RNA sequence: GAGCCUCGGUUGGCCUCGGAUAGCCGGUCCCCCGCGGGGUCCGGUGCGGAGUGCCCUUCGUCCUGGGAAACGGGGCGCGGCCGGAGAGGCGGCCGCCCCCUCGCCCGUCACGCACGCCGUUCGUGGGGAACCUGGCGCUAAACCAUUCGUAGACGACCUGCU
RNA sequence: CUGCGGGAUGAACCGAACGCCGGGUUAAGGCGCCCGAUGCCGACGCUCAUCAGACCCCAGAAAAGGUGUUGGUUGAUAUAGA
RNA sequence: GGCUGGGAAGGCCCGGCGGGGAAGGUGGCUCGGCCGAGUGUUACAGCCCCCCCGGCAGCAGCACUCGCCGAAUCCCGGGGC
């Protein structure tokens, strides 16, 4: 599985009806996937991992993207992880600060890949929950919980190094 | 001034300024600037057509043998009617462009590319 | 020795991006290199904007860190950020750059003639002043 | 029509790649003050690398072996040559256009020299990282003329200070003279500031 | 009375790492360093001017030593302002890193 | 003045040191040091307008006929004073003759106007070789041969000879 | 018995198979220079090596350790004062 | 054209309910000229934010370009080779 700018999809599915069980129950899951085609595959993978259901023996009842309810508010997201290392698997809890839940999940994937060299296929997303300012364990998120937060830009290394390449003036880093 | 029947542009810079008589130019070989003069109130002569500007020399049936047969005559005649038409057109064109300041001197100047000057960066 | 800080209500100038060359005010900080921004009086909606593409000026209006896009506009209008920005040298230099960009060939010829006369007058005055200074020294 | 570059504060490979690319395009490039070149990493790392390069020699006949030039200008020249197809005629013709100097020679001591922001240490290197000066590295591997270069550069800097003082006086007098006759140039100044000048 | 052509440099032929196609040349126009300013130069006539030992004809003038190879700008080349050009005869490969003048009068603006 | 070969080009920038969690410019009322430098303080800018995102020069000619500006430029203009030694190879500062009214705005025409068609426009009196004008200065050395052994397979090397 | 693009180099690897050409687009691979192309105002983190690291075949390393640094799991005590 | 018969947002807001940052307030202390600036503590809202009850044209995947899938629910024009 690859990763891009992930979107949250709600997928509802059930096993195909049979004369023994006329009305099978409906199951839903939260799947973060680049598109719906891979969202269905991830839903089937997780359902087969949990229930005795396969794609051939079941069907997808509803698949739809879940829009962010408050895209304009900054929120703290807690994500519970289940990934595989070179050694055995481990359980993790990570906190991220983003405007959207899908953005938080993308940040979680990027951070896991950067810090533990874990690919997307090895990572299972268990639960993503928005959290208030309190109940945050990671000081990195907590240090931004300040109404009177101040910080300058000390070392602004200039870009456009190849905009006109030869100049008589050396650049400036203090602004 | 105008576009002729052949599609060529009827071009005339002031003779006292640019030394360019009534001539034809092609669109693909002309840069159109963002500077326009009010030319609505002029009367271009009707006889000035595309067929009016054409070559006449190089006839075939001469002897052709020797150091002769159209290597001579050294020149093309002025065709004084052209001067009358040029004067008639200029007598109307000149005051309108002289109304705008620095326009005549701008016409007298010659466009060129200098160091640090790129046609795509500049706007015309 | 820092005089510019990322404060709630700081006015920032966008160097590059979709809303390039437009003023905007910082609402809340999202992360180390990302903050919530809002530009109601400068045709900028409320969305996250990285610190890389913004250079903040010396204008700071006061409003709560999570105002709902309405009180920030009121503070912007009361402080009259547009007029103050237009009065600054920064906006004047930006407008000079734009005027240079939009200058046509006829305008270039006029500027050439104007400089041709002005530089000669100024250099004649400079030579006279140099001669006077040399006379004074001796 | 000739590029003159000041080597102070520029990284070795970062400047070398750009100079080689410009040289291959028919541009004449002059690199000046090659003792100001700096290389990333601590001084001991680069010292060990140059010593390891010094170990490389032909066992049967060191005269035919690699030529370990000790001058910083020649070190920069070799680094640039490593980025050119010097075995071909085109590469040799391009390399002929390049010219490097230790310090700033009199032919170029009275010229304005450009800097490449894409090769500067302040831009490309973190402030917390360590670096080594090419002059000190060369002096510790066989260079002979570090002190003479330093003395000549000090004299050149004193001369440049005198010239810069004269330039300051000239510019200040120019600015005052502009104020003196500002009334006779008002129409010329207004049209200049209409199209985006003096603003 | 002045220059009416833009400066360009014959950087090389269209090529891969180990194959070279001599029927398309790569041009480096001065002042253009992005794949957005090359739209102006598309279709512009380009010429490679050189001199030789023997005299040749000259339109509207006495015979001289100058010969040219005319060409045409085809398309942009890779985000850096590089321009692909095609000439009626392939360039001699002696002009690598030499001056090529691109004219201004396939005008369409 | 022709006369062969070889090419690149198609306005220049004549310059501080420099730091990047900082810098640029003046006056320096004040102090110190040799018109200048250093320090304190004060006042202006700093996404650099005392910006290479820059500056400098115009790239049609000539007639006369007005206004603004104005003693500027030229005759590889002729003679003196210097700076420059890193690989100087360039400029600065003064004396005397003659000539021109050049930059900006408008009147006034005339310039093969070659009737649309490409290498136009220059650095260049370019660089190398051979021949036509004058003024100012020139007079050989090297090698072979001979000689000697501080040298030597032969070359080579150290030496002597109006 | 098989050329071609890439893997610097090359039996078997990756892509893809061959008449002579023009234009366009791709695969596998790449875009500091050699060397065509990121001369994106690319995004998020990690890493200092006096043996750094840098892409299937493939051209090299193990067990065991490190408060060097960066995340996670569990367990206690701390204003009745660690 | 569809969607959550799009999610949020923009404007006048009206009659309420509770909760939380911790402010024209108080206050131990600190820095300058009652005020300006910085920290903490219970903490209603005259700085605000969030949920629950309900309703107005003002919308439209919006040139205030905050993130979709698209085309008998799709057509026109222009440039280069
Ligand atoms: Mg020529």
């Amino acid at each position: 599985k690859a990763s891009g700018t992930l979107r949250e999809y709600k997928v509802v599915g059930r096993c195909l009806p049979t004369p023994k069980c006329r009305t099978p129950p409906l199951y839903r899951m939260r799947i973060f996937a680049p598109n719906h085609v891979v969202a269905k595959s991830r839903f089937w993978y997780f359902v087969s991992q949990l229930k005795k259901m396969k794609k051939s023996s079941g069907e997808i009842v509803y698949c739809g993207q879940v829009f962010e309810k408050s895209p304009l508010r900054v929120k703290n997201f807690g994500i519970w992880l289940r990934y595989d290392s070179r050694s055995g698997t481990h359980n993790m809890y990570r906190e991220y600060r983003d405007l959207t839940t899908a953005g938080a999940v993308t940040q979680c994937y990027r951070d896991m890949g950067a810090r533990h060299r874990a690919r997307a296929h090895s990572i299972q997303i268990m639960k993503v929950e928005e959290i208030a300012a309190s109940k945050c364990r990671r000081p990195a998120v907590k240090q931004f919980h300040d109404s009177k937060i101040k910080f300058p830009l000390p070392h602004r290394v200039l870009r456009r190094q190849h905009k006109p390449r030869f100049t008589t003036k050396r650049p400036n880093t203090f602004f | 001034l105008k576009q002729l029947s052949s599609g060529l542009l009827l071009v005339t810079g002031p003779l006292s300024l640019n030394r360019v008589p009534l001539r034809r130019t092609h669109q693909k070989f002309v840069i159109a600037t963002s500077t326009k003069i009010d030319i609505s109130g002029v009367k271009i002569p009707k006889h000035l057509t595309d067929a009016y500007f054409k070559k006449k020399q190089l006839r075939k049936p001469r002897h052709q043998e020797g150091e002769i047969f159209d290597t001579e005559k050294e020149k093309y005649e002025i065709t004084e009617q052209r001067k009358v038409d040029q004067k008639a057109v200029d007598s109307q064109i000149l005051p309108k462009i002289k109304a705008v300041p620095q326009l005549q001197g701008y016409l007298r100047s010659v466009f060129a590319l200098t160091n640090g000057v790129y046609p795509h960066k500049l706007v015309f | 020795v820092f005089r510019r800080f990322v404060e709630v209500g700081r006015v920032a100038y966008v160097s590059f991006g979709p809303h390039a060359g437009k003023l905007v005010a910082i609402v809340d900080v999202i992360d180390q290199n990302r903050a919530l921004v809002d530009g109601p009086c400068t045709r900028v909606r409320r969305q996250a904007m990285p610190f890389k593409c913004m250079q903040l000026t010396d204008f700071i209006l006061k409003f709560p860190h999570s105002a709902r896009q309405k009180y920030v506009r009121k503070a912007w209008e009361k402080a009259d950020i547009n007029t103050k920005w237009a009065a600054t040298r920064w906006a004047k230099k930006i407008e000079a750059r734009e005027r240079k960009a939009k200058m046509t060939d006829f305008d270039r010829y006029k500027v050439m003639k104007a400089k041709k006369m002005r530089n000669r007058i100024i250099k004649n005055e400079v030579k006279k002043l140099q001669r006077a200074a040399l006379l004074k020294a001796s | 029509q000739v590029l003159v570059l000041d080597g102070r504060g520029h990284l070795l490979g970062r400047l070398a790649a750009i100079v080689a690319k410009q040289v291959l395009l028919g541009r004449k490039v002059v690199v000046v003050r090659c003792e100001g070149i700096n290389i990333s990493g601590n001084f001991y790392r680069n010292k060990l690398k140059y010593l390891a390069f010094l170990r490389k020699r032909m066992n049967t006949n060191p005269s035919r072996g690699p030529y370990h030039f000790r001058a910083p200008s020649r070190i920069f020249w070799r680094t640039v040559r490593g980025m050119l197809p010097h075995k071909t005629k085109r590469g040799q013709a391009a390399l002929d256009r390049l010219k490097v100097f230790d310090g700033i020679p009199p032919p170029y001591d009275k010229k304005k020299r450009m800097v490449v922001p894409a090769a500067l240490k302040v831009v490309r290197l973190k402030p917390t990282r360590k670096f080594a000066y090419l002059g000190r590295l060369a002096h510790e591997v066989g260079w002979k003329y570090q002190a003479v270069t330093a003395t000549l550069e000090e004299k050149r800097k004193e001369k440049a200070k005198i010239h810069y003082r004269k330039k300051k006086q000239l510019m200040r007098l120019r600015k005052q003279a502009e104020k003196n006759v500002e009334k006779k140039i008002d129409r010329f100044t207004e049209v200049l500031k209409t199209h985006g000048f003096l603003v | 009375s002045g220059r009416l052509w833009c400066k360009a440099i014959f950087a090389g032929y269209k090529r891969g790492l180990r194959n070279q196609r001599e029927h398309t040349a790569l041009l480096k126009i001065e002042g253009v360093y992005a794949r957005d300013e090359t739209e102006f130069y598309l279709g512009k006539r380009c010429a490679y001017v050189y001199k030789a030992k023997n005299n040749t004809v000259t339109p509207g003038g006495k015979p001289n030593k100058t010969r040219v190879i005319w060409g045409k700008v085809t398309r942009a080349h890779g985000n850096s302002g590089m321009v692909r050009a095609k000439f009626r005869s392939n360039l001699p490969a002696k002009a690598i890193g030499h001056r090529i003048r691109v004219m201004l009068y396939p005008s369409r603006i």
